[PDB]
């Protein structure tokens, strides 16, 4: 039963991580509508936020956070990544939001150090 | 997809109807031919008869380019209708055994608190029923599967 | 009023701004003389009008095949002058 | 192959793309015997190669007034014929 | 002069990494213009030709590799990415390409082992 507790605690939960991500993207965008200027702003706090959340967890995770924020205007919109760890420990998770005028997709990586 | 389908099914039903206004037109077009011979003032906010013909074109090319193109790409939803009525067919299995195990038919149950439970197995029993017939007739409308 | 009546030779659109192209055509055709400049003043008052941007053809001898926005097409002539005017952009 | 001088009026576009307009109008001239389907060829082929949206006039007479992009923009003549070719979507 | 080769030959090179995104994605693409249809294969094979060239480098690192392709449209174009790790063997890599309808950037991190 240890074992699996401490496992838990040192593996690349998701769904912590993407519950980080809507925080900060929620925190960081909100409602407010795209704005060119807003727009860097709105990364760096995203990226900040998701960055300081998983360091907070206290597990041995290298992360890297990646955030795209988009105006919709019928372009279509895809990321795609394919990467080598040992996919024992380390984990990514990239989740998708959007509203009425804007996407956001967040890409977090967690490497077992 | 299930109203998508139904949408599909519409347009079959409208492909009919287009032929049918098809010849109404071919009809028309002639009609209207009789129109200039019979040297008509035509009169401003009347639609010219070519910009209706070229519309209509249009219309039945873009319809037959991409609503038949989606009808062939239908083997995924083909196979979600499979998992999906196979899913209907495991809860409806559970539900026969809920029902069994369930059974107050004992008088000690007080009808109250057994009507009670009764009434929560009925309201997830015609959700079952409307889930297997929503199954059934996406089937039956989709009728590739 | 030279009465130029109007045959309008293909158009995606609604009517009231199909008899607008019309009457407004009229109105550039009995205020200019050149085709080009004919076009320009119906292309410039449509922008104006109903939110750039359209593109606009005068002329007798002339065979066009393009793509417009939808409900943003016309195709007339006016006397003895076809006018193109659709919208793309 | 007919040596139909293109004499190039109006040009806000390059010479290599230029010189791929004066090839393959040729290439419809010589092929089509219609305007129209002269201009269907051209801007297709425009479509295929420079990707929308391409609009092609193929005309003896007729005045132009329209709306490109820039580096898209051409109007020549082969022999007679006036060819008006511009991207706008 | 050997341990700084053998420091060279463990190292991340940026440089090497902008090279081998810029032929991924040159082999992957090329002169095709923007289609919506295909940007999941254009992804596809720029992540698979970076992915697999990078392994062939034969370095000690973990590789982690996003590509994101755009419509030219007017839309806004930004990638932001700040990440925690150990910045003495850690490294990473964005490059941007664009041409007359589509933006392709693909940013490349590699982590020691």
């Amino acid at each position: 039963m240890e074992d699996y507790q401490a496992a838990e605690e040192t593996a690349f939960v998701v769904d912590e991580v993407s519950n980080i991500v809507k925080e900060a993207i929620e925190s960081a965008i909100g409602g407010n509508a795209y704005q060119h200027s807003k727009v860097n702003q709105w990364t760096t706090n995203v990226v900040e936020q998701t960055l300081s959340q998983l360091t907070k967890l206290g597990k041995p995770f290298k992360y890297i956070v990646t955030c795209v924020i988009m105006q919709k205007n019928g372009a279509g919109l895809h990321t795609a990544s394919s990467c080598f760890w040992d996919s024992s420990t380390d984990g990514s998770c990239t989740v998708r939001w959007e509203n009425k005028t804007m996407y956001c997709i967040v890409s977090a990586f967690g490497l077992s150090i | 997809t299930s109203d998508a389908v139904t949408f599909i099914t519409y347009v079959q039903s409208l492909k009919r109807k287009i032929k049918q206004f098809e010849k109404q037109v071919e009809l028309y077009r002639n009609g209207q031919r009789l129109l200039e011979k019979q040297r008509f003032q035509f009169p401003p906010s009347w639609l010219y008869i070519d910009n209706i013909e070229g519309e209509w074109g249009a219309f039945n090319d873009i319809m037959r380019r991409k609503d038949s193109a989606i009808q062939q790409q239908v083997a995924n939803l083909q196979m979600k209708i499979v998992q999906e009525d196979r899913a209907v067919e495991s809860r409806t299995t559970d539900l026969l055994t809920d029902w069994e195990k369930t059974k107050p038919v004992t008088g000690n149950l007080r009808p109250e608190e057994a009507l009670q439970a009764l009434t929560i197995y009925e309201g997830k029993f015609g959700r079952l029923k409307d889930d297997r017939e929503k199954c059934a007739k996406a089937k039956e409308a989709l009728e590739l599967t | 009023m030279c009465d130029r009546k109007a045959v309008i030779k293909n158009a995606d659109m609604s009517e009231e701004m199909q008899q607008d192209s019309v009457e407004c055509a009229t109105q550039a055709l009995e205020k200019y003389n050149i085709e080009k400049d004919i076009a320009a003043h119906i292309k410039k008052e449509f922008d104006k009008k109903y939110n750039p941007t359209w593109h606009c053809i005068v002329g007798r001898n002339f065979g066009s095949y393009v793509t417009h926005e939808t409900k943003h097409f016309i195709y007339f002539y006016l006397g003895q002058v076809a006018i193109l005017l659709f919208k793309s952009g």
